DNA sequence: GACTATGCACG
DNA sequence: CGTGCAT
DNA sequence: AGTCATTCATG
DNA sequence: CATGAAT
């Protein structure tokens, strides 16, 4: 039968469980991959399924159901939509998701369904995964119990940052601007060397916001101020240009726009402007943007005072707009509002573990396959002996004892030895093996000076950062003004 | 939208609060339709301690709760005209079902109050598991002496339903019970209102992110 | 950039190429398995990602995206449909889908999406696909020609009749009624031995539909005509019993209705008939149905003539209704109406094919590793000459060379031996390779004779079609009347 | 639900029919805005030859295109006040594709003949394979590759290189030939009678 | 396949 | 108002 | 997650 | 008017 609670205890404990779940588990990102859950799964699961950059794409609807039925127990039009925003690049400064097909457009026009779509992760999606098979990042069962799934990515460049978030919890809420790939990997570059650097000399690397939609940033002083405290306002104006027309007419060209903005809308609102003429000149209102550039047309009647208009469209619609850093992510399971240093150094922090983990794995890999080689290279100048032996033996255990006591090999080596096929009989050569042998030891100490020493490490930690920003460089987009 | 009882009577009649269309209708099947109605509820819940009273009467479901309850809302709320004799919200027992009981409750207190204080509103309480079924991961240990992890009711068929959570003489419900009207107004408002600092206090100050 | 076709060229080719692939490739299913493309998929990528009746349920979504991923190039909607429906029992006789969840109901209200539900192929579904990895049956690439798909499935056990269909293309329909799995066993086992079997032998058998919902069936006229020619009206009605109630009142009582009509619309229209006294002496109409009964109460006013009543809702309800048999099915990849000779006749001309191509199979493989057995007992006989040779050798391909050459091994049982790993070496008991020998020589006698002779084959398929009826046979739920 | 060209001109604009609401997407963005109007044809076209005029024109498909086109419907039908100089069709080169292009002629037969006869009613052709092919034989050129299964796993770049572009796209362009076989052809295959249609199939139907 | 309404935090 | 994962 | 329209044959 | 795979 029943049991009695109290609504003071009852709205505790149930709203407890919602709050830090949808804290530390949906809406807010991990601070060193940048990544909300369902990202996450979306990324390892389509990797899982080789459905990479480098091979035939594939039906969404395919991939959002493996996703759903093995790691993530959501509806399909979260995860889609997800999946759909990461393909888009005009949210994202670097797409982690390609898409064939309708993915929407910067009108806002709905993203044709799963059903018509096909997707696959695009390359340097492949970098944010490196490594994830060389048990690098700390895995987890998942709700069926039935497959492992990674908590956090390699990360192979510092998503965080490039890409951002946002952002809507309980208790908290985050919003993280996109950044440039290559400023971002220099900034942590020097901050590897230099663990105290300070933000002034960090914004001589890591300027400002990039926006994958362009457009003027302004604010030196309150970027500084988010940068610093994880909060802070800037400006960001449309990109536009001048055009003289027939007639003596002037008419102005939007080329870029503030983003996460629609501009459809926009268009709408300004012509809303033309028509209940709250500012005087406007002829006409005019999207021309077309599949290779965006541009709106404002003409302007005869005499007109272009400065006038432009100006009254910056401050009265979203031709220019503000932009609030707020930013809020998971560091060690709860939510801590961060500026630039926390985050790099959780980057760095995160980046160094990979490193010595992987090295751990691929140096342990190599003592085992040299310790075999070491016992085949024995193996060969007893060949004979050895293959009596073997037929002189009863059975595989009996085989393997008769190696280990009359030659001493080790267990691992006899049983190597007693699994060879006959064939190898033939393939009796020394010196490739003590080539092999040479190599092993060469990559055993590479891979120990690594473990051993941070420096080292570190050194690595650049190399690497630096062959991923040759790699995805490109210029900034947005440009900016103080 | 509601599905009536068969048979009118405010001594035993129950209202099922479901969470969604889809568990609204296996609820529908596996009812007993003499003496029990189902009203799905279709999404996120309006939070009735954070929005105007304007856009709270023009909500969907708040409307036809309060008009199927035929007791009115608010001040005019007089718990002798109520149709039914308990109240019950079914949920999944995952987070957003929750979610959704607290949202519900806090629109039972603000504006039907005498309902929760009669010790008429209910939360009905799934199983967790099937191995037969379990609700306590003690529960579980004794089963597993002589397993599917359930997600929600999404993946229980009417029968199933039937047997373990909407019978009865099967189910275990939760009263809900306003031991001290002081605290409980303080607790709802903290974690439902339109202020967010104060909210964000009482995480830090009581959610173990371990 | 501009080509010219003529209006009655265009409409041709066009509604040509709909017309076909709607035929072969849509509405009506193989006279064989009795499937539809959809249906065929469903069950044969389920059945790849071993989503089967001994295990645990999958997401339905999971299964809906890997069937659009790999084989059924179509909505997601459709797929789903489709598979919601092999789950339902008051549609499928025998289901093959098992569903948790909300998957519909009699009363027509809509299932659960498929990010609620889950599921798995039933036991007998299992049965349909048995073997199918015995290359019993034609493959064909899918759309991607990534993968190949059956064209048609094993059907251990004769779905077409067990099942039936419905049945829309364009220039043909179908509908094909559920039958007794026992009965329609019982008949093709009769036309096994007797091929030239009439229909009135069959009816002995085979008497007429079972529908899944039961209720009166009416017209063995009819019935035998549809067995004839694919084509006949019957008439199904509801099973009623009469309560007597206090105060000289009576209760009409249904309990099974017709197949595919639906249980609340019928309430309803029944009601709309107390409500408008369309005819006399109607009380109240009732729906009594709970989870484990169907029960319509219909309770009359004292003095009402029930009679009167009764037949009156007979005639301008659907509590009784005419069942259309229009059996269409694709024979030989044309659409052909049919009737049940042709039908069973099909059917095991299909099971021969499977039967011999299973056979051929299974020893096929006895033979390849017969040969190497006797290879290897070959080897033994002479272990010191060959490991010599092998070491003589100067890699695998001369290896396996001078083994054909000096010992006149084939290539199969050169690659057998050199493939050997070294423990090997320790066993020199022939004497359970002789075991093997024989066992594998007495396995393939079998086999052959069933591809040999006629008789043999055919007594194979009845023990098979009787052990499939033996474990899935259930009673009746449809009685029959003239 | 029409998304219309920026400029009027009877003399270049053009009304593409898209099926479905998603590649109707792909054909707003690939576009050239100025004179190629978009109409999203969301479902199967109703039957013109099988229903009744009535229901013919409380159909959204049906009215959004006799409103767009401006030209009225049926007897009361003038080519000369029409809005384009071309009405381009738009489907997925697959079956239901094909079903789609039928039934859009049947009615540009039944009820608009004079834009028909006057050629200008085309047929825009996706390509088949990916560079692009629309043969199997230019397939083998190329060969010396994704087989496409809908517009819908076109990219607005490609759909406008491929098949919007006039410069770059292969169209077809529907004459009448024989205004006798054509009403024949016509009123077989979709007309309320489906003997004559079963009869049509088979003996021109290669089911082999 | 579009549309419709919620929660949660934040200017 | 609108954002993006959720129902 | 329901709602909405259409095709195709059929009696 | 429904039926059930399709858009
Ligand atoms: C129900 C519901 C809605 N509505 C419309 C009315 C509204 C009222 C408040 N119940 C419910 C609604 F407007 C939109 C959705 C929705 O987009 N997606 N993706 C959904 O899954 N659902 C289902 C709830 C989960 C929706
Ligand atoms: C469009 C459309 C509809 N409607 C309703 C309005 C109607 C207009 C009149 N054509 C279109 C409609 F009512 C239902 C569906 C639908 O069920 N499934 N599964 C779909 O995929 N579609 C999309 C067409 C493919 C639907
Ligand atoms: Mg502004
Ligand atoms: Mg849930
Ligand atoms: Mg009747
Ligand atoms: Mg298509």
């Amino acid at each position: 039968n029943i049991q009695n609670m109290s609504l003071e205890d009852i709205m505790g404990e149930r709203f407890g469980r919602y709050s830090k779940y949808i804290i530390q588990d949906r809406a807010l990102p991990d601070i060193r991959d940048g990544l909300k859950p369902v990202q996450r799964r979306i990324l390892y699961s389509m990797n899982k399924d080789s459905n990479t950059f480098d091979k035939s794409y594939r039906k969404s609807a395919k991939s959002v159901g493996n996703i759903m039925g093995n790691f993530h127990p959501h509806g399909d039009s979260s995860i889609y939509d997800a999946m759909v925003r990461m393909s888009q690049n005009w949210k994202n400064r670097e797409i982690l998701v390609e898409m064939h097909g309708n993915n929407g457009s910067m009108d806002g026009d709905p993203p044709a369904a799963m059903r018509y779509t096909e997707a696959r992760l695009s390359e340097i999606a492949g970098y944010l995964l490196q490594d994830i098979e060389k048990k690098t990042v700390p895995f987890a069962w998942n709700f069926d119990d039935t497959e492992k799934e990674p908590t956090v990515l390699p990360a192979a460049f510092p998503n965080l940052l490039v890409n951002g978030s946002t952002g809507i919890s309980a208790g908290y809420a985050t919003d993280i601007p996109p950044h440039n790939l290559a400023e971002v990997i220099d900034a942590a570059v020097y901050m590897i060397d230099h663990p105290t650097a300070k933000i002034d000399k960090l914004m001589e690397f890591l300027p400002g916001p990039d926006f994958p939609t362009g457009a003027i940033i302004q604010g030196r002083d309150e970027i500084k101020k988010a940068y610093e405290t994880g909060k802070g306002r800037v400006v960001v104006r449309s990109k536009t240009e001048i055009e003289k027309l027939k007639g003596g007419k002037e008419q102005i060209v939007i080329t870029e726009i503030p983003y996460e903005i629609n501009k459809a809308n926009l268009v709408k609102k300004i012509d809303d402007v033309r028509v209940n003429n709250k500012v005087a000149g406007i002829a006409e209102v005019r999207d021309e943007s077309d599949r290779d550039g965006l541009r709106i047309a404002i003409e302007l009647k005869k005499d007109a005072n272009t400065e006038l208009v432009l100006n009254y469209l910056f401050k009265y619609t979203d031709l220019q707009i503000n932009y609030n850093f707020n930013m809020v992510a998971i560091d060690n399971f709860t939510p801590r509002q961060v500026g630039i240093v926390p985050i790099l150094s959780s980057y760095i922090a995160h980046r160094r573990e990979v490193i010595l983990a992987r090295s751990r794995f691929d140096k342990e890999k190599a003592e085992k396959r040299l310790h075999i080689v070491e016992g085949l290279i024995r193996v060969i100048s007893i060949l004979d002996e050895v293959i009596a032996l073997i037929r002189a033996s009863e059975n595989k255990a009996d085989a393997k004892e008769n190696l280990k006591v009359s030659y001493d090999f080790t267990e691992e080596q006899a049983e190597a030895i007693v699994t060879l096929q006959l064939y190898r009989l033939t393939n009796t050569d020394v010196v490739v093996l003590q080539e092999e042998e040479a190599e092993l030891r060469e990559k055993i100490a590479m891979l120990a000076a690594i473990i051993g020493d941070e420096r080292t490490m570190y050194n690595l930690m650049k190399k690497e950062l630096r062959e991923v920003k040759k790699k995805f460089a490109t210029p900034r987009l947005s440009s900016l003004e103080d | 939208k509601l599905t009536p009882a068969q048979s009118k009577n405010p001594a035993k009649n129950e209202l099922y609060l479901v969470e969604g269309d889809s568990a609204g209708g296996s609820a529908k099947q596996g009812r007993d339709r003499k003496f029990q109605a189902i009203l799905p509820l279709r999404g996120k819940v309006i939070n009735t301690a954070k929005a105007k009273m304007a856009d709270i009467l023009k909500n969907e479901e708040i409307n036809t709760m309060i008009y199927t309850i035929g007791a009115g809302v608010g001040a005019d709320f007089s718990i002798e005209d109520a149709n039914y004799d308990k109240i019950i919200i079914m949920t999944d027992a995952d987070t957003d079902g929750a979610h959704i009981q607290t949202l519900l409750l806090t629109f039972f207190y603000r504006y039907m109050r005498p309902l929760v204080e009669a010790g008429h509103v209910y939360i009905a309480l799934p199983p967790l598991y099937k191995m037969a079924y379990a609700w306590t991961d003690g529960e579980l240990e004794e089963l597993r002496k002589q397993l599917q992890r359930y997600k929600g009711l999404g993946e229980m068929n009417a029968d199933q339903l039937w047997e373990t959570t909407m019978n009865p003489e099967t189910r275990t419900l939760i009263r809900v019970t306003i031991e001290d009207l002081a605290r409980a107004e303080r607790r709802v408002n903290v974690l439902m209102g339109d202020k967010v600092e104060p909210r964000r206090k009482w995480i830090e100050d009581n959610v173990k992110f371990t």
